[PDB]
């Protein structure tokens, strides 16, 4: 199988990074031309952040990490299981016991994680009621 | 070192269950009670919480149960395959292991079973669990394919022993057994 | 009621497509086909007279290891990595041009450039200990000692 | 001219001179893709895609995600120049000579009819033949998502 | 499988840059103490269209060649020089027969295949004609080891996958020899 | 060049970039065995790498569930 | 039978509330998955058989009399450290409940056993990476199980460093034999044993040197050991020596096959110097869980040259040393979670903030013990006395054996450097005897109600009430009396040592 043809296609997309770039940079109108007032620098009104108008100054929920974190094991789980796709049919029913029990395992897993909710965000600092108890003498 | 006779080196799942002495269900019912009785026996030892002694909850008894469960059938099995190696006392399934070979053979079939598995996932199949019962402590593996690498020499079933012409069964030679690595290759020398 | 006018940029779309894949189909294709018609510039361009019509070659795809050595095999016998050919007896020149490629079996580069990855226990002692590269040298020197006999 | 050295001098300039943790995650995405290139050329192309897929796409977004989660706060150019041309000398990995100056073939043979992707022949052993390696790494597996939650998780 | 070895051509020319792969050729003929053979000069699609009548024709002769890799333990190439030129001699007595005697059949077969990537599924048409015309003028017939005759692929007459695209000349050469032969 | 131990100079001042440089050591090793599996035609060496990149990708997932957590008792008053 | 109890224990725990009881409750149950599996074991695995050496799971594990010897060992003291987690240390609820603050404590010990009894059985390089992996991620997870500690994290994170260090040198290594051979499997490297770089099994062994504290890498064991809770430290710092030394014995098996030279003088480069940091480093201490690190890397010392000289007695001595040091460790780290109830409170000068993970921290909290429990003064007398090496203890048996296997070897510069280094180390277990009794004469008659144990509730005023639960007090006499009456079975148990084989055969 020759790649020459998907060669010049990936440098042809890497040239065509540097006109993407470049292009902005020579059809912009020159600083002088439309107002003078400065450059992108020196004019450092227009080179700042959006805050909606009025000038200001991560704790995250630890549910979101879990989240990430539990990325990483499900996915080693999904891409070790591309070897069986090319060879399913030569490992016959023995290599699909293995895979299911493959499976098996990382499952038990999935329960333990939904059993004690760990992506939930929950809410542990508000949304509290209570009873109005009198107190009579 | 108390050696008996190789009856088979990785027997089959089907067939260890099948040879269980009664004193093996035995160990097996009381592994099934010892352990929620290990729970009680410890809170006899010293209560969990407090001074006194205090009945496990229930639900611990029905989980204890399930463990003993497993670990009593498993020290069941263990028991059943030192007699298969010939560690153990296996006068008693040698006989019942040749009975039912020599009916084997004599009805053409295979001694060991016809399998799914081609001739290298049958060898290979026995790599994985020959032996493997060892480490069954640790975590469990079974023999549950019909492989033909059992470590025996199928020319043993052919003589008689004690107790055994009365059978009368009659043995062809292994050329004519079906599904026998001896009576497969025979049009092409790498396809059964 | 159908708007037409709302359906103007998925006419242009579907043109977009169509005109990829037509190139695609049909440059291939005789880019193929005209190098698979002889082993030189002046019969690729040209028509013979008494040619008859003209078989073109789709382009291959889903190939193996055997596709490999196919391309090479064809190409020794036509000048093309997909010629047709099929005489019985090949030419003289068949015996003499089998391409047998020979290349280095040198580690990556990042593998003994990289500022981090090179440092490593083992790495050290093939690169700056001649342990290893002394004892070596002693079965290629006991080469030469042994014509002798 | 085998530009993969100034890819890596470029990149061996810059792990000299990082400062922050923006940097330091960018020398790592700067490391993998020389990788990953100088092994779609030459050596094989399916372990540079499986690098891809598992290294860029699951292990390097988690650097970055929890980078912003961390913090984010707060040398000469003699010395760097000379240390990297220091660096650049010897590159001699190894200290056989006719291993490296001496080239070699392999002769192919048509006795393989049934050809299939490498990818077919790890599942097929790793599948039968090592069944207890992927079943321990499904183990492995295993431990981490127990792992992770009893690390992290508050209550 | 497109994977890079060092022994053949490789997918693209920055391989062969990192490799710093050379290509050489060796002018040495054969020395004259092994006995010349004509060697097959025919290219893919032609051999992937005659393969199984040099499976029936020189079925004895390739076995025999096999037996002898077999049993020479390792040196091969070098033992089994003889009944490879058996081999490559019977094989081209089969090419060269269907030149003499079925050059429209066997072209238009392989013109498919050239056509439709190579692929038996796609050319039925065409192949059927072919293993006609070849059985009456060479008894060679095209058979599939191992299944009974009634369950052969090439004879399936509904298949459920078919070629997208139709060759044109084999089309409108099945229906000429749908009036020829089929009285 | 290396043996005044130059790649400590390579490395950063931050917890996670030792966890990075650990990273592009392992990634060496993977290397080293894919390029000997291809050039012996050996699928063994492959089973090998795959084993490290899997391997390789668990030890991040608790090297940063650690760091993550330790990041977060420092700022654990959460009083407010 | 571990795994699959385990899965059980996994889903189980996951699902009913979280409570103490119902951890505590778990915890038993782990304790019985433990015995259980040791029935199992013991049913099937037998020195007569296991003799000759038997390959399981396609060549990947090979199971011998030597490996089969600690898979029992590990089993016996992974049960005795259960039985802490399982049963009240000190029946004080606010010391104890730190125990049962955790439902994933008891999973992750039982992930660590099925680590570390396959790690002395691997046979392959493959496996060899897999398991070690297996066995170094779940010391990081048991280091890091009490998350809001602290000190806790931060060595979980020093520990996760350098075992990740270490593990990639074991890795390397493999990857340098699969370089030069192109095979995965042990026994067929050994085929050409004599045609590989011998250096690069050496470099194997630097990385296992790195999991075992063994100087010039001692620094980060010594740290870890003084940070973790004491309940922690008295799992992580004897585990990981009990299933490595035995895979680096069976490593240097293989190595003293082509007998090189230079291998043994970079191991005994370092264990001369292990010797000497293992010594004077303790002299000056004041945290006894550094002093017990000091301690341990000293025994590791010992315990190598044992494994360096390797011959028939170099099986006799580590078998023997192995068995007897791991009951003394046990032993030393159960008196220090029980004698945390004779502390003081205060009603000042020094500012020593004590926490819930190490109520017991420094030498001179051990003040006075033999005033306050006169019985269990003795047995850390005891044991402290056997790690000395007085006679006619488990200790002095342990540094005999091993100096037959030293000096049958030409090991005459280490063999007398280590009887150099015991007796200066003897200086500062002797001080740990001083605090216990010295001060005795003049606190004789003392007027103390401010201990902790005097915080304990009265119960009924008319039965009697006793201060120390009921299984930690029988597990402590019971290894005190194996500690002091070895000398009655000894000529026994050493003969039940000559059998354990590792490839002699004849
Ligand atoms: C079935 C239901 C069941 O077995 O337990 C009920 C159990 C009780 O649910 P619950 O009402 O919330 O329990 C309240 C009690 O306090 C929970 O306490 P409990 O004591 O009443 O039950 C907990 C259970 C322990 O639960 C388990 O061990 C389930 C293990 C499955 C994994 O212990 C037992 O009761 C022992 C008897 C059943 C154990 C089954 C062991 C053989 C394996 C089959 O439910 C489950 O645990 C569901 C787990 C099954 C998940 C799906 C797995 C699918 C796998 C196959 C799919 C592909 C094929
Ligand atoms: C940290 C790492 C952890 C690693 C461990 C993780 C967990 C892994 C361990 C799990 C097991 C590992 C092995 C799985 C890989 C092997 C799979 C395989 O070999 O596929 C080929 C195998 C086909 O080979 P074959 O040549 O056709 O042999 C036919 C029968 O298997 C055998 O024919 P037969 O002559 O033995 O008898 C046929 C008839 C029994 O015929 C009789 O003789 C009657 C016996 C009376 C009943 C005995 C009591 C039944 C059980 C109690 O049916 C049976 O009872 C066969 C036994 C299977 C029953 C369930 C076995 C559970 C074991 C777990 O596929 C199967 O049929 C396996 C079926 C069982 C499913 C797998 C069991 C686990 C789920
Ligand atoms: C589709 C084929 C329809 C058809 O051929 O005849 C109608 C269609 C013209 O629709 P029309 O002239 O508005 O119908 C007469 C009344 O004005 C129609 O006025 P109307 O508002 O009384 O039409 C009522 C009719 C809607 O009018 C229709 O008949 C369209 C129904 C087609 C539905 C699927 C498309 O019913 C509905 O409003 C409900 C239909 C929507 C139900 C959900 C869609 C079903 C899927 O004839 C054409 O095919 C030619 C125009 C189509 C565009 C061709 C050029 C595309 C732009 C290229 C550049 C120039
Ligand atoms: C059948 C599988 C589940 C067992 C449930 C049946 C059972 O044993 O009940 C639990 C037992 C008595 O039930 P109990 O809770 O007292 O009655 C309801 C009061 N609210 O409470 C007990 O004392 C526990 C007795 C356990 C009996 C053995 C349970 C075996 C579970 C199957 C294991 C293999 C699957
Ligand atoms: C457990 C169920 C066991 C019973 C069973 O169905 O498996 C037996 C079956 C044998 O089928 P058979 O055609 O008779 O094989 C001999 C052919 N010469 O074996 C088979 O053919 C297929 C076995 C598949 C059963 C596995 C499903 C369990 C889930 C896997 C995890
Ligand atoms: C298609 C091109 C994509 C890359 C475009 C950027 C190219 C600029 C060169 C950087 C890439 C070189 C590879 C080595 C990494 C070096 C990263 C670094 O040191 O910082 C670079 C960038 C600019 O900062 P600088 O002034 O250069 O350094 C001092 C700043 N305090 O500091 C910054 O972080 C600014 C934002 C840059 C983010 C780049 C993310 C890392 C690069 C990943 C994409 C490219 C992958 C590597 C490919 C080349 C490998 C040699
Ligand atoms: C509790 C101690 C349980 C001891 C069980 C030891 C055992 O059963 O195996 C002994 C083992 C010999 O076994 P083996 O040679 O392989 O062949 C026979 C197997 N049927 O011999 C061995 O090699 C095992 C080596 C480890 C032995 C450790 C010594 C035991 C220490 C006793 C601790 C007692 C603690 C007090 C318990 C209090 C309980 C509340
Ligand atoms: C593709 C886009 C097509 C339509 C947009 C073209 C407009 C850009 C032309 C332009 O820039 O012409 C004006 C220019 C220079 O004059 P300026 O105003 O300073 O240029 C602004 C851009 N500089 C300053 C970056 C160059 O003249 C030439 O260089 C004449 C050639
Ligand atoms: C075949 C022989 C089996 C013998 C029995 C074995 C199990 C022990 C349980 C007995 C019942 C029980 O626990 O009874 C309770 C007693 C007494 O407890 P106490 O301290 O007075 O608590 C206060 C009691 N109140 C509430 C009445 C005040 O506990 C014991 O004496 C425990 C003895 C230690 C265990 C011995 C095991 C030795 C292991 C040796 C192997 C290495
Ligand atoms: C078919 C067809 O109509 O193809 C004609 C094509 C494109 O059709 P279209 O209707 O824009 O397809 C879009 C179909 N949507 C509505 C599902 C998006 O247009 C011409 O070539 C003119």
């Amino acid at each position: 199988m020759l790649q020459d043809l998907f060669n010049n296609y990936v440098i042809l997309v890497g040239i065509l990074g540097l006109i993407f770039l470049g292009v902005n940079y020579f059809i912009v109108e020159s600083p002088r031309m439309d107002e003078n007032n400065g450059n992108i620098s020196d004019y450092i009104e227009k080179s700042g952040p959006f805050e909606c108008g009025f000038s200001s100054f991560n704790p995250i929920p630890i549910a979101f990490i879990l989240v990430a974190l539990l990325f990483l094991p499900f996915d080693l789980e999904v891409s070790s299981m591309l070897p069986y796709i090319v060879s399913i049919y030569s490992v016959g029913i023995y290599g699909l016991i293995i895979f299911i029990l493959f499976l098996l395992i990382l499952i038990v897993g999935f329960i333990y994680e939904f059993n004690t909710k760990s992506l939930s965000i929950t809410t542990i600092l508000h949304k509290k009621n209570k009873a109005l108890v009198k107190n009579l003498y | 070192m108390e050696t008996y006779e190789l009856i088979d080196s990785d027997p089959k799942f089907s067939r260890v269950v099948r040879y269980f002495r009664p004193s093996d269900y035995l160990t097996w019912a009381l592994g099934t009670i010892g352990a929620p009785g290990l729970m009680v026996l410890f809170e006899k030892i010293e209560p969990a919480k407090g001074n006194t002694f205090k009945m496990p909850p229930p639900s611990i008894m029905r989980i204890a149960t399930t463990i003993g469960f497993f670990g009593g059938f498993y020290y069941a099995y263990t028991s059943s395959t030192k007699r298969f190696w010939g560690y153990s006392e296996n006068a008693k399934e040698v006989a019942k292991d040749r009975y039912e070979v020599k009916k084997a053979l004599s009805e053409k079939k295979s001694p060991y079973g016809s399998s799914l598995l081609n001739p290298y996932q049958q060898d290979m199949s026995a790599r994985n669990s020959t032996n493997s019962q060892l480490l069954l402590a640790i975590f469990p593996w079974f023999n549950v394919a019909n492989h033909q690498s059992h470590g025996i020499d199928l020319r043993k079933y052919y003589e008689v022993r004690d107790g055994e012409e009365n059978w009368n069964f009659t043995l062809p030679p292994l050329d004519q057994v079906k599904d026998l690595d001896v009576a497969q290759y025979k049009e092409y020398s790498n396809y059964p | 009621m159908i708007p037409f006018e709302a359906l103007i940029p998925y006419a242009i779309m579907f043109a977009g497509f169509c005109l990829g894949g037509g190139v695609m189909n049909s440059a291939i294709t005789a880019d193929i086909t005209k190098r698979a018609r002889g082993p030189n510039q002046e019969i690729k361009r040209n028509v013979g007279e008494d040619e008859g019509p003209r078989n073109y070659t789709k382009p291959r795809y889903n190939t193996d290891q055997w596709d490999k050595y196919f391309a090479v095999r064809d190409l020794r016998l036509t000048g093309s990595l997909r010629g047709q050919s099929d005489n019985a007896v090949a030419e003289e020149s068949f015996k003499t041009n089998s391409i047998q490629p020979y290349s280095n079996t040198r580690r990556p580069w990042v593998l003994r450039r990289h500022i981090i990855m090179k440092n490593s226990p083992t790495k050290w002692a093939r690169k700056y200990s001649s342990r290893r590269d002394e004892r070596e040298q002693e079965i290629k020197d006991d080469y030469i000692r042994g014509m002798g006999e | 001219m085998n530009l993969e050295i100034l890819d890596l001098s470029i990149l061996g300039f810059y792990s000299l001179i990082s400062s922050n943790s923006f940097e330091s995650i960018a020398i790592l995405v700067a490391t993998i893709m020389p990788v990953i290139t100088e092994l779609w050329y030459n050596y094989s192309q399916l372990f540079a895609l499986l690098y891809t897929l598992i290294y860029v796409g699951a292990v390097v977004i988690l650097f970055v995600f929890i980078l912003s989660v961390i913090n984010e706060k707060e040398s000469g150019l003699f010395i760097l120049i000379l240390v990297l041309l220091l660096d650049d000398l010897d590159d001699n990995e190894s200290n056989d000579n006719d291993y490296n100056n001496v080239y070699i073939t392999d002769y192919a043979d048509w006795f393989n009819n049934y050809n299939e992707s490498d990818l077919s022949v790890i599942g097929n052993l790793l599948f039968t033949e090592y069944a207890l390696l992927l079943l321990i790494i499904s183990f492995i597996l295993l431990m981490s998502i127990i792992g992770l939650i009893l690390i992290v998780k508050k209550d | 499988s497109s994977t890079h070895t060092n022994d053949s051509l490789n997918s693209s020319n920055y391989v062969d840059k990192l490799k710093d792969t050379h290509f050489v050729f060796e002018n040495d003929k054969l020395p004259s103490e092994i006995p010349d053979v004509e060697e097959v000069g025919a290219t893919t699609a032609p051999l992937l269209s005659a393969a199984y009548f040099i499976g029936a024709k020189c079925q004895d002769y390739n076995d025999d060649f096999m037996l002898c890799q077999k049993e020479a333990k390792g040196n091969g190439p070098i033992d089994c020089l003889k009944e490879g030129r058996r081999v490559t001699r019977c094989a081209s007595g089969v090419l060269k027969d269907l030149n003499t005697h079925c050059s429209d059949e066997f072209r238009l077969h392989w013109q498919c295949l050239s056509f439709s990537n190579l692929e038996y599924k796609n050319c039925r048409k065409a192949e059927s004609l072919l293993n006609k015309c070849v059985f009456e003028k060479m008894n060679l017939v095209k058979k599939i080891p191992g299944i009974p005759e009634d369950r052969q692929i090439h004879l399936k007459q509904n298949p459920v996958l078919k070629p997208v695209a139709l060759h044109q000349d084999s089309e409108v050469a099945f229906k000429k020899a749908q009036n020829e032969n089929s009285i | 060049m290396d043996l005044i131990l130059l790649m400590l100079v390579a490395v950063g001042l931050n917890i996670i970039d030792i966890y990075i440089m650990i990273e592009i050591l392992i990634m060496g090793c993977t290397v080293n065995t894919i390029y000997s599996a291809s050039l012996d035609n050996d699928m063994i060496g492959l089973i090998y790498s795959l084993i490290q990149i899997i391997i390789a990708g668990v030890e991040s997932a608790i090297g940063l569930s650690i760091l993550v957590n330790y990041n977060r008792i420092r700022n654990s008053e959460e009083i407010e | 039978m571990l795994f699959t109890s385990l899965l059980l224990i996994i889903v189980y725990g996951s699902l009913v509330n979280k409570s103490h009881l119902l951890t505590k409750l778990i915890n038993r149950l782990g304790l019985i998955i433990i015995i259980y599996t040791l029935l199992i074991h013991l049913n099937i695995n037998t020195l007569e058989n296991l003799s000759i050496g038997i390959n399981m799971f396609n060549n990947l594990l090979l199971i011998n009399s030597f490996n089969n010897t600690i898979i029992e060992l590990i089993l016996i003291i992974c049960i005795l450290y259960v039985l802490l987690i399982s049963f009240n240390i000190t029946g004080l609820s606010i010391i104890d409940n730190l125990n049962y603050s955790k439902r994933t404590f008891i999973v992750i010990v039982l992930f660590n056993i099925i680590g570390l009894t396959l790690l002395p059985l691997v046979n392959d390089i493959m496996i060899l990476f897999i398991i070690i992996e297996l066995q170094s991620y779940s010391l990081y997870l048991l280091t890091a199980i009490f998350n809001e500690s602290h000190n806790s994290t931060k060595s979980a994170l020093y520990y996760f460093i350098v075992g990740s260090i270490a593990s990639f040198i074991i890795l390397d290594a493999t990857v340098s034999i699969y370089d030069d051979l192109g095979l995965t499997n042990i026994q067929y490297i050994l085929m050409y044993i004599d045609k590989l770089e011998i250096f690069d099994l050496l470099c194997l062994l630097f990385g296992l040197f790195i999991k075992i504290g063994l100087a010039p890498f001692y620094s980060y064991s010594i740290t870890i050991y003084s940070l973790s809770p004491t309940i922690i430290t008295n799992y992580i710092s004897l585990m990981p020596k009990l299933s490595i030394l035995t895979l680096i014995y069976i490593i240097m098996h293989y190595i003293n096959i082509v007998n090189n030279t230079d291998l043994n003088y970079v191991i005994s480069f370092l264990i001369l110097i292990s010797m000497f940091i293992g010594s004077f480093g303790g002299l000056n201490v004041i945290r006894i869980k550094t002093l017990l690190a000091y301690s341990s890397l000293l025994n590791v010392s010992y315990m190598l040259l044992a494994i360096l000289s390797n011959s028939n007695e170099s099986i006799i001595a580590y078998i023997y040393y192995i068995i007897q040091y791991s009951l003394t460790h046990i032993n030393i780290f159960s008196i220090i979670l029980v004698i945390s109830i004779y502390l003081p409170i205060m009603n000042n000068m020094l500012n020593v903030m004590i926490t819930k993970y190490s109520p017991i921290e420094y030498i001179n909290q051990l003040k006075n013990l033999f005033i306050n429990n006169i019985f269990i003064a003795i047995a850390l007398c005891i044991s402290i006395f056997s790690l000395i090496g007085i006679p006619p203890l488990t200790g002095f048996y342990g540094k005999y054996l091993v100096l037959i296997s030293g000096l049958n070897n030409g090991y005459v510069l280490l063999s007398i450097v280590l009887i150099i280094a015991s007796s200066i180390s003897t200086v500062y277990y002797a001080t740990i005897l001083k605090v216990l009794s010295f001060d005795t004469l003049s606190f004789k008659d003392i007027i103390s109600n401010n201990l902790i144990i005097n915080t304990s509730p009265e119960n009924n005023n008319n039965e009697i009430k006793p201060e120390i639960s009921n299984v930690i007090s029988y597990v402590i006499s019971s290894l005190t009396l194996i500690i002091l009456l070895i000398i009655i079975q000894y000529e026994n148990i050493v003969k039940g040592a000559y059998l354990v084989l590792l490839y002699n055969w004849v």
